[PDB]
């Protein structure tokens, strides 16, 4: 009980911190989506056609 | 940089053969390929090509051939071999043998993506290895210890406890606390029944470990060849850990005997003819790529150190498994069926049994000054009490000198106090070098003839 | 054309097509990443490659290279202090180009640097018109402090020289000689390269008679090899072997080292890799590194099993080129069973007959004619010369089982057996050598050369073998005689084989006046020992017949300081005392010893 109690308490900051980090989640989300989706989408949108480089006349 | 090219898609199915499927027409075939297969009722399998020639290739279907068809069935070729993800998200998660997760946990995002066969570590760039692993087990840590960088085989039989001492180790290692968060376990189970699975997935979690801990398990009656896949997929995670994240990794790899017997099988479905002993003629080729992804190297401060656990058949040393696993390994670990049969756990023989570079694990700085010459004087010691312990029963007790009397004294208390341990009691090797000096304490300090003057004045003597 | 493609994948197996003039056993690159196999057989326009490397990821239409040429060693300057694998891959500079920890699929470094520049002096006198012969030396490249690196006109190339380049420095791809032929021209640079399974040709093969002194009391009197010399050692892990290695590396007579380690542990060939930069000598009153006259082939247990079996052939192809300059070289193998195992594995690949205990066919004359590389030689071409290979390879007998094939094989063919045992190490016995089981069969062949040089030599090692030998018999005796009954000649056996023991076959490396221990200091020893032995018999033998007996009691308690004196013998040390003073000091202990037994008779 002298171990375990104060620290029974204590252990509500995990919770705290699983907010926390959410929270950072969020935030590092929101400021580089764009730039994510404008690359993503630029990648999908320049095809570029070849053919294998095993192939022979 | 990017693959970038759409998939084809074939319905050219030739044939259906045991657990190969067939293909012709196919353009420009890659060896070692990953394909998706559809078949008729939509149910979804995978497979690797197997074999390529000319416009044919053949596949090994994870998942069984039942209801494959020559008409309806489609082949979706993926273009690339097997990668992996991988990322230090990894520990604290359980996956199967193909890298798909088992815990709920959402799917990995990559950190990078690896081929799962590696590449050789350059000997140039491979450093020799160091301080100990601290398994908690005084059996080990006290008489068999385990440098950072080592290779060492437990060595055991069906029905001996060596899942149980596997999942101890699991628990308990870790660096030895001298006067860390650089620690990691990736745990690899290999033919597993669902008992034992269950067992070290409950005993992870209950036991609160699991922060440290990348968990693969490949059951019994999954895919032969997710259990080739498994223990390249534990190694090149181990290698992310180690050689990019600077951790040092304790690896186990659990039932080597099991990988061979899958090894066996996929040999024969490539129409191969049976090796020495009916292995591949190839396998010790095959289990030093394994055994080799391990060690220390320079400019980097992390390492892989490896704990293969092996069963033999008839208890025999001699078979293909643990002969061709001694040539390559350093050491030997030695589970005991007459210490499982008298109730001792856990049941490992310190006579037998030998870590080769143990000299290089121990001692001031890395472990305790004495520790060097406890370990040595209590083999001795041992070794001397086995046999008045025999001729006990020729001659008679009244037969025995007093000398002898104290080696069969100590013989009972060794077994009972220092090899005898709680499968969730947990030793450091201080704990193990001081339940050592208690023992020894049995003798006049002059049949102490292993330990130096020095070591006996500093250790022997008790005090407040 | 230069390609073949990619017909079919199946494991290791290759198959290629357009492969119309590609030869039995010659090296090709296999697709985009390069990597290398071996033609393995020929049918129609088609070839079947065996690749080192692993195919995955290989496509059906993907090029296939052809190489020209067998596996062969690129020979020239840069191989001293290099480190290479069975295939000769650079390891430090594929470590150096790459910064990785691992060897990348299809890597294409060539063995000797194309960007060094070296210092060359050509031969003088020749000149424009000069006829010049295969083995011919047209320049020498100074390569370090110690190895002077000779350039050779290769075997089987002749001619007239239309060019010589002169005094400079060149990279190793620079032409430095031109010559003709029947009008037909061909140029030079300073790297020459041959196949690994051909022998390097000599203008004579020599019986060996010069000793392999090692600096080790044993070895070098009891159990002696000569330069051009076999020997093998047992390979594991309590025996003790690094005192042969390290002490060939510093004080043999060898003017190059050739080691190979030939699929060992990781953890082993890092020891190795790691300590041998770290060995130095003395040469001209200045320490100098062990890597100036050293390379190093090393192999994992993971490599190529192509490179683990090619490795002692190009180690021996290594030993081969200096031999050709009139060097004397010590080639030592880390453990040939793990050569046998890998011959054994691509047996299995190749699917052949097992014959003896699974190991092909071939494996005891593959041994034989490896072993059959060794010798000292008249050299090939004009500058009259000689030179010599010495081998020494390691073997591992399962648990101690000589009837294993490989062991079996070797201890057939090798002509020295130095045993190095665990249980003298575990005694601290050091040098471990066992002195009942080694043998040397070279003993005949040094006849000339030690009655030449030292003259009382031959008598003393044959005296000291039947005291060791004498003393293996009376411990059996003794174990029921209960020592004290025993005849007094027989104690003084006894106590001579334990005087011999402890002060002439033990030798602590550790120690500045036993590192090395030199032959006059060898003979100088013994001499005495035996001298003093055959004084203590003639007083016993003397008296014991029919006077007041001597007996070995009495000459311990009359000459106690000459037996002290006779243990202090090996103390002397041979830079710090002068060959003379020790001989003086050896001569003053016959002298006392003499006048010690002249006062008890």
């Amino acid at each position: 009980a002298a171990a375990l109690g104060s620290h029974g308490s204590c252990s509500s900051e995990v919770e705290k911190e699983t907010q926390e980090k959410m929270t950072i989640l969020q935030n590092y989300f929101e400021q580089n989506r764009d730039e994510v989706l404008d690359n993503l989408l630029a990648f999908v949108c320049d095809i570029r056609p070849e053919i294998h480089e095993n192939y022979r006349i | 940089n990017y693959l970038s090219q759409p998939r084809l898609t074939y319905k050219t199915v030739s044939g259906v053969n045991g657990p190969l499927v067939i293909l012709d027409h196919v353009k420009f075939p890659r060896y070692a390929e990953i394909v998706h297969l559809t078949l008729p009722d939509g149910t979804k399998r995978s497979g690797q090509v197997l074999e390529v020639s000319g416009s044919k290739a053949v596949v090994q279907v994870f998942e069984g051939t039942s209801g494959i068809d020559a008409k309806k069935t489609s082949c979706e070729f993926t273009g690339d071999i097997l990668r992996t993800p991988v990322s230090e998200d990894m520990l604290g998660r359980v996956f199967n043998g193909s890298g798909k997760p088992i815990d709920r946990g959402p799917v990995v995002l990559a950190e990078d993506f690896l081929d799962i066969m590696g590449q050789p570590i350059n000997p140039q760039c491979r450093i020799y290895p160091e301080e100990m692993i601290q398994t908690g087990i005084s059996a080990i840590d006290g008489m068999n210890s385990i440098a950072r960088g080592q290779k060492i085989p437990i060595f055991s039989a069906a029905g001996l406890p060596h899942n149980e001492i596997a999942a101890q180790i699991c628990r308990q290692a870790g660096l030895v606390k001298k006067s860390e968060e650089n620690f990691a376990i990736v745990f690899a189970a290999m033919g597993v029944n669902m008992e034992t699975a269950r067992f070290f997935k409950s005993d992870f979690e209950e036991n609160g470990s699991m922060d440290n801990v990348c968990l693969f398990l490949n059951l019994a009656n999954d895919p032969t060849i997710e259990r080739i896949i498994t223990p390249r997929l534990a190694l090149t995670t181990a290698e992310f850990l180690a050689y990019q994240c600077e951790k040092h990794v304790l690896v186990i790899l659990t039932d080597m005997s099991s990988y061979a017997e899958a090894l066996r099988e996929v040999s024969a479905a490539r129409e191969e003819v049976p090796g020495r002993r009916g292995f591949p003629g190839y396998m010790y080729t095959d289990l030093a790529t394994i055994y080799e992804r391990a060690g220390r190297v320079e400019g980097r401060n992390g390492s892989i150190t490896q704990i293969p656990i092996l069963t033999m058949p008839n208890d025999d040393i001699t078979h293909p498994i643990p002969d061709l696993t001694g040539y390559i390994t350093e050491g030997q670990i030695y589970v005991d069926r007459q210490l499982h049969n008298r109730q001792i756990y856990p049941p490992i023989n310190v006579l037998p049994s030998l870590s080769r570079l143990m000299k290089s694990a121990i001692g001031e700085g890395m472990t305790r000054k004495d520790h060097a010459d406890v370990s040595n004087q209590l083999y001795a010691c041992y070794a001397i009490g086995k046999d008045v312990q025999a001729m006990k029963a020729v001659v008679g007790e009244e037969a025995l000198t007093s000398d002898d009397l104290l080696y069969l004294e100590f013989l009972q208390k060794f077994e009972k106090n220092f090899i005898t341990q709680g499968p969730y009691e947990n030793r450091t090797v201080y704990e193990t070098l001081d339940i050592g000096w208690q023992l020894l304490r049995i003798f006049p300090k002059e049949m102490l003839k292993r330990i130096p003057q020095s070591t006996l004045s500093e250790f022997y003597p008790r005090d407040s | 054309s230069t390609f073949g493609y990619v017909h079919g994948v199946s494991g290791p197996v290759v198959t290629a097509c357009d492969m119309a003039g590609a030869a039995m056993y010659e090296l090709v690159r296999v697709g985009h990443s390069e990597l290398v196999g071996e033609i393995i057989r020929l049918e129609g326009d088609m070839a079947t490659i065996q690749v080192y490397e692993e195919t995955s990821g290989v496509s059906v239409g993907d090029p296939v290279l052809r190489t020209g040429k067998p596996l062969s060693v690129e020979l020239g300057p840069g191989i001293m202090g290099a480190i290479f694998d069975g295939i000769q891959r650079p390891l430090s500079d594929i470590s150096s180009q790459t910064q990785s920890i691992y060897i990348p699929r299809g890597v294409n470094v060539s063995a000797l640097s194309r960007d060094i520049k070296w210092e060359f002096i050509p031969s003088k006198n020749l000149r424009v018109g000069s006829h010049i012969t295969g083995g011919d030396i047209y320049g020498i490249v100074n390569e370090n402090s110690l190895i002077k690196h000779k350039i050779m006109l290769p075997p089987r190339s002749r001619g007239s020289v239309t060019y010589i380049a002169p005094p400079g420095n060149y990279d190793a791809s620079d032409v430095v000689l031109e010559l003709e032929f029947e009008g037909v021209k061909e140029k030079l640079s300073m790297v020459q390269v041959w196949p690994v399974r051909q022998v390097r040709p000599v203008t004579e093969k020599l019986p060996a008679n010069h000793p392999l002194l090692t600096g080790q009391r044993v070895l070098d009197a009891l159990f002696p090899c000569v330069q051009g010399g076999t020997t093998a050692i047992p390979g594991a892990f309590g025996c003790g072997k690094t005192v042969i290695s390290q002490s060939l590396s510093k004080y043999s007579n060898s003017d190059v080292i050739i080691y190979v380690g030939c699929g060992e542990r990781g953890n082993e060939m890092s020891e190795v890799l790691r300590d041998f930069p770290e060995l130095t000598m003395e040469v001209d009153g200045k320490v100098e590194s062990i890597m100036k006259r050293t390379a190093l082939v090393a192999n994992t247990s993971n490599m190529p099993v192509a490179a683990r079996e090619a490795s002692i052939y190009t180690g021996i192809t290594l030993s081969e080129y200096f031999r050709d300059m009139g060097y004397h070289v010590s080639m030592m193998a880390d453990s040939t069973s793990r050569w046998a195992e890998a011959l054994r594995e691509i047996s299995g690949r190749l699917a052949e007959m097992p014959a003896d205990s699974g190991y092909p066919a071939y494996l005891g004359a593959r041994l034989a004619s490896f072993y059959e590389r060794a010798g000292r030689v008249k050299c090939l071409g004009n500058p009259e010369r000689e030179g010599s290979v010495s081998i020494v390879g390691a073997v591992s007998p399962p648990g101690g089982d000589f009837s294993d094939p490989v062991t079996s094989a070797t201890l057939g063919i090798v002509q020295v057996f130095w045993g190095l045992d665990k249980k003298l190490a575990q005694r601290k016995h050091f040098p471990s050598v066992n002195w009942l089981i080694s043998y040397s069969k070279y003993m005949r062949a040094l006849d000339e050369y030690y009655d030449k040089h030292f003259t009382e030599f031959v008598p003393l090692r044959t005296k000291a073998k039947e005291i060791l030998q004498e003393e293996e018999d009376l411990a059996e005796i003794v174990q029921l005689v209960g020592k004290a009954s025993l005849a007094e000649t027989d104690k003084i056996t006894l106590e001579v084989a334990k005087l011999i023991k402890d002060d002439f076959l033990q030798q602590n490396g550790y120690t500045p006046y036993d590192r090395f221990c030199p032959f006059y200091k060898t003979v100088g020893m013994l001499s005495n020992m035996i001298s003093f032995y055959d004084m203590a018999r003639r007083a016993v033998e003397t008296t014991a017949q029919s006077d007041n007996k001597i007996t070995w009691s009495i000459i311990r308690e009359h000459m106690g300081e000459i037996l002290y004196k006779l243990s202090s013998m090996k103390f002397k040390d041979p830079v710090k005392d002068g060959e003379a003073k020790i001989k003086a000091d050896y001569a003053q202990l016959l002298e006392d010893m003499q006048n010690a037994f002249r006062s008890l008779e």
